[PDB]
RNA sequence: CGAUGUCGGCUCAUCACAUCCUGGGGCUGAAGUAGGUCCCAAGGGUAUGGCUGUUCGCCAUUUAAAGUGGUACGCGAGCUGGGUUUAGAACGUCGUGAGACAGUUCGGUCCCUAUCUGCCGUGGGCGCUGGAGAACUGAGGGGGGCUGCUCCUAGUACGAGAGGACCGGAGUGGACGCAUCACUGGUGUUCGGGUUGUCAUGCCAAUGGCACUGCCCGGUAGCUAAAUGCGGAAGAGAUAAGUGCUGAAAGCAUCUAAGCACGAAACUUGCCCCGAGAUGAGUUCUCCCUGACCCUUUAAGGGUCCUGAAGGAACGUUGAAGACGACGACGUUGAUAGGCCGGGUGUGUAAGCGCAGCGAUGCGUUGAGCUAACCGGUACUAAUGAACCGUGAGGCUUAACCU
RNA sequence: AAUUCCUUGUCGGGUAAGUUCCGACCUGCACGAAUGGCGUAAUGAUGGCCAGGCUGUCUCCACCCGAGACUCAGUGAAAU
RNA sequence: ACACAGGUGGUCAGGUAGAGAAUACCAAGGCGCUUGAGAGAACUCGGGUGAAGGAACUAGGCAAAAUGGUGCCGUAACUUC
RNA sequence: AGGACCGAACCGACUAAUGUUGAAAAAUUAGCGGAUGACUUGUGGCUGGGGGUGAAAGGCCAAUCAAACCGGGAGAUAGCU
């Protein structure tokens, strides 16, 4: 069994595991939404929060960081706004997650998964 | 460690390989070393010597390969295989100049004869 | 006779004069007070059961409060057979915990060993392996034969190659105690006690090493 | 192998004594909204503790 | 945990000295003779892991016979006595498990700390 | 003969005793010594290589001993295809030849997803006649049993010496087996670091992709052995071969006929694990439920209104628990996850900037930066809806106590 | 001897152990000179034997990475 | 026999690195292959790394493994030279 | 120069593994040989069954070859199941 490993080989090819989330949280500077799988909703989760803290600050070298974690120009230049900062509120928890029923076609789980502050 | 292996002479007795070809004191032993007796098969050997190739004596590792061991954090691992040839009729060193450092299965004083002809820690 | 109630917590050097690299578990006895005593006019019982530690409260059934109307109350984590030979123990919450004992060098244990499932080939009574590639293909750790033909016509009872593995009682007996102790009620044995860490575990003396 | 004798429904009917299907425990219904979903899922709106969030 | 960092640290010797590793060194350890103890040289070179809280790893290879013998070393141990620092350099990558037979000619150490 | 695949190996063994080792005895041309020989004894154990397809054998070196036989000369719907009978080919030989040879030599397709019985785990029903929540009794079952050597006794008994025990005591291994990641290591493509070729982010810088994981080095957790701890017990009871008392029939004698005593690794316990489907559904502990009505053939109910508890079920966050079921914790009465913060741990001296250097590069800023699985704390996020199920004081007989 | 039955022939070598191998010896059942004899550098997806190298072939097995198996939803065989 | 892991003859040959129609990385251009999503056990298949030992395996090193380039040094038995 | 080497195309088929109710009525995957020649490849033409054709295996001649296929003789005959 998993038993105190947090190390998981998805549904993805090792390499694919490391290049996925450039098309994941390249929507999360699109539109702060996703409708994807609800347990890779949780799996993306902790990807997205540690992003969210290194995007506190700009400096030079977070924003070369952020060319180590993504390198699309054009977001990081949204980076280190709103985004980041807005969510020092509060300690962790930069998204709500919330739960929803299943895909339309054969069966696969629903999510919401949004930003917490937008405007809400 | 291991029935097989290819042993260093430590003494001035002969040169290079020397095979093992018997683990003593039973059998199924995935485990050959240390100051245990084993049965030795010379087919290397310094050819200015009294002996050449292909004799049997029988030996003591006096430098194992995973080495000796006394639990407290020390761990002491030659990374020799040298070994002390002994007669089969009595055993007891047939060297009289003995190289490199010895264990402390010999020094637990199964042979009291091999500290005295073997220099080092 | 009585044991303790301890709890695992995982492994660490034990260390003497010399130093020594030895494993241990600093068992965690919080106090074991007397539930009930079990008598020779109440069936032919002679055990005591008891209370160990804390527990949540707001999550407890109401008979599992309604022996605590018949006791005291310490929210026990289980109600645990310790027998005994006539009366040294007593209804009363003793509240008792190793400074008791400190001559004990053979004590029963009973972790659970750890958790992995259930295991199969090789894994259950260790068979060796057949051959890879220089004699033999699409049998590594493929069991081979379960039986002969017509004598014994059957493939018998005994022999097993896939049962389950941990999950239920398995007790070590000997284990030396270097330190009983009131502080913290901690006490270090010789090492290597089954579990899975955190796991609750008795501490009864035995007849046997 | 093979069949060497074909089953009977005493054998069909058997392995499929535990044939399962959805239990509901009743359906959820919310305390905001009345609608009845079931609980921790959408209602068809995002419909949860006094909101409409994702409004749909 | 809650059981140990505060019952731990009494096994600990915390008041030896500290290096990066790659040094001569002259460790002088507890040989005892079941009569009387003394003090026995393991001349070397550290190799050395970082400590784990309650385990750590020194060890040395002797170059003894120009073929070493080998000893870690923990310094928790109550029979280890002391460990002298001596010179002190350092291979640019810190973990030495394959740059201790590099050899030939081959003993160079250096410091920077930047 | 409407198909029961040959041998050997491999793998897995299982059984019998006509017992090889270990255990107990008898006789001895048994001083001891190592034996000879016979009786009893199946608890447990019982070799690796060279050569050969050979099982087998021989030889070599071990071992406490390397037991024998049975199980379709055990086992190919479990493996191999080496031996071995296909078609190819060749030799020696026989034959007029074609061809042949229980002579020889080289090459030469091992299929089947399991309905059924049987096994190994694990669940699901329904029940033990009120409904639930727990703890055990032990009816029975299963697991487990090895042994050398050293030292002591004691160089004693014994022996003229040489040599060399008994009984008992202690120590240390070998093989086997159980547990455990603390130590010691291994791996460790969620980590850190270095790096060649090329392609890229407009370009410099700095970064990123691909190239078996691009290649390589290091390594945390976890898992794990080659690591580390532990284990085969003492002690009872009843016996075997055998040793006996007491003792007649048969004035003696006679271990046996009466009557009494011991005696082995065998046996029954003791040890360890399952264990009330143990339908013989046990016991012990605790808790909750003590409304009307109608329609009856009526200790059996049928139906209607009001209720439904304890507890359970589901739902959700999840677990050192897990194929799935199952089992475990927590759900705002909150640390159950994740995040967050700090710490540790592992790597090893960032980037940018300055300075030096023609550069390569070096040095300072800065032993910096980064960092999982780990540890301490923290409700930020996710633990929202109660729904649902479960009922309402216990059939009869007989006895005892109360009246 | 791809031939030798008797035959693991006998001796020598190599192995500690070499029923195989290599050199002799001749105990040639049943080799022999174009259905050619005896040699031969060179050659071979060739037979036999050995050595260095390399190693999970083995000792004695472990960990990791994918595709199944396994769970859910859609569709849905087979021999017998 | 299939919208079948197969077969099919002729013509064209960019860029970077490279001896090259090798091979790696890229173009122009064209594709992601007509069940999908989870858990992530045994066992299997397909890969990758292994402490110590090194052919003990086995009929047999079956296979893997290492070897591998350029220039230059240097090369024995034997020989049809 | 050469029935020359190495090695792609191309052409062939020595090993292993996987397949073996296959993706496949002999493939696929990793290796292996040949690769200016007794080479190879397209196109069309031309040899017929007691016959052809064969660097020979009794091999091939429409998944077939110890004398093809189709129709006729024919309801061959079957002391046999």
């Amino acid at each position: 069994m998993r038993h105190r490993k947090s190390g998981r080989q998805l549904n993805r090819n090792s390499s694919h595991r490391q290049a996925m989330f450039r098309n994941m949280a390249g929507s999360l500077v699109r539109h702060e939404i996703i409708k994807t799988t609800l347990p890779k909703a949780k799996e993306l989760r902790r990807v997205v929060e540690p992003l969210i803290t290194l995007a506190k600050t700009d400096s030079v070298a977070n924003r070369r960081l952020a060319f180590a974690r993504t390198r699309d120009n054009e977001i990081v230049a949204k980076l280190f706004n709103e985004l980041g900062p807005r969510f020092a509120s509060r300690a962790g928890g930069y998204t709500r997650i919330l739960k929803c029923g299943f895909r339309a076609g054969d069966n696969a789980p629903m999510a919401y998964i949004e930003l917490v502050d937008r405007s809400e | 460690i291991q029935e097989q292996t290819m042993l260093n002479v430590a003494d001035n007795s002969g040169a290079r390989r020397v095979m093992c070809i018997k683990v003593l004191g039973g059998s199924h032993r995935r485990y050959a070393g240390v100051g245990d007796i084993i049965k030795i098969t010379i087919k290397e050997a310094i050819p200015r010597g009294k002996v050449k190739k292909g004799d049997v004596l029988k030996a003591v590792v006096v430098r194992t390969k995973k080495g000796v061991r006394r639990p407290d954090g020390s761990v002491i691992r030659f990374d020799g295989n040298a070994c002390v040839l002994l007669n089969n009729n009595s055993e007891q060193p047939i060297g009289t100049r003995i190289f490199g450092p010895v264990t402390r299965e010999l020094r637990s004083e199964k042979f009291m004869k091999i500290i005295s002809l073997a220099p080092e820690v | 006779m009585i044991g303790l109630v301890g709890k695992k917590v995982g492994m660490t050097r034990i260390f003497t004069e010399d130093g020594v690299s030895i494993p241990v578990t600093v068992i965690e006895v919080e106090a074991n007070r007397v539930t009930q005593v079990k008598d020779l006019a109440n069936d032919g019982y002679r055990a005591i059961q008891v209370t160990t530690g804390a527990k949540k409260a707001n999550r407890v059934t109401k008979p599992e409060a309604g022996h605590f109307a018949k006791a005291g109350v310490e929210a026990g984590r289980g109600l645990w057979e310790f027998r005994l030979a006539e009366g040294e123990e007593f209804t009363v919450g003793q509240s008792i915990s190793v400074e008791l004992f400190a001559d004990v060098k053979k004590v029963d244990v009973t972790g659970t060993s750890k958790g992995k499932g259930f295991a199969g080939t090789v894994k259950r009574w260790n068979f060796r392996t057949q051959d890879a590639t220089h004699g033999n293909s699409l049998s590594h750790r493929v069991p081979g034969s379960i039986g002969q033909n017509q004598t014994p016509g059957k493939v018998f009872k005994g022999k097993k190659m896939a049962g389950q593995m941990g999950n239920e009682r398995v007790t070590v007996q000997s284990l030396d105690v270097v330190r009983v102790d009131a502080e913290r009620n901690l006490l270090l044995v010789k090492g290597a006690v089954p579990g899975a860490t955190g796991s609750d575990l008795i501490v009864k003396p035995a007849v046997k090493a | 192998a093979v069949q060497q004798n074909k089953p009977t429904r005493s054998k069909r009917g058997m392995r499929r004594s535990h044939d399962a299907l959805t239990a509901v425990t009743s359906l959820s219904v919310d305390k905001t909204s009345g609608e009845k979903h079931l609980r921790h899922h959408i209602t068809a709106d995002g419909y949860y503790r006094g909101r409409k969030v994702i409004a749909k | 945990s809650n059981i140990i960092k505060q019952l731990e640290q009494e096994q600990m010797k915390q008041d030896v000295p500290s290096f990066r590793p790659g040094d001569t060194v002259e460790v002088k350890v507890w040989v005892v003779e079941g009569s009387k103890k003394r003090l026995q040289a393991f001349e070397g070179v550290v190799i050395a892991i970082r400590n784990r809280g309650l385990h750590s790893a020194f060890t040395v290879r002797k170059i003894s016979n120009g073929e070493g013998v080998e000893r870690v070393f923990q310094t928790h141990s109550p029979v280890v006595d002391s460990i002298s620092v001596k010179r002190r350099g350092a291979v640019r990558k810190a973990k030495l498990y394959y740059l201790r037979e590099r050899t030939g000619k081959a003993a160079r150490i250096k410091e920077r700390l930047n």
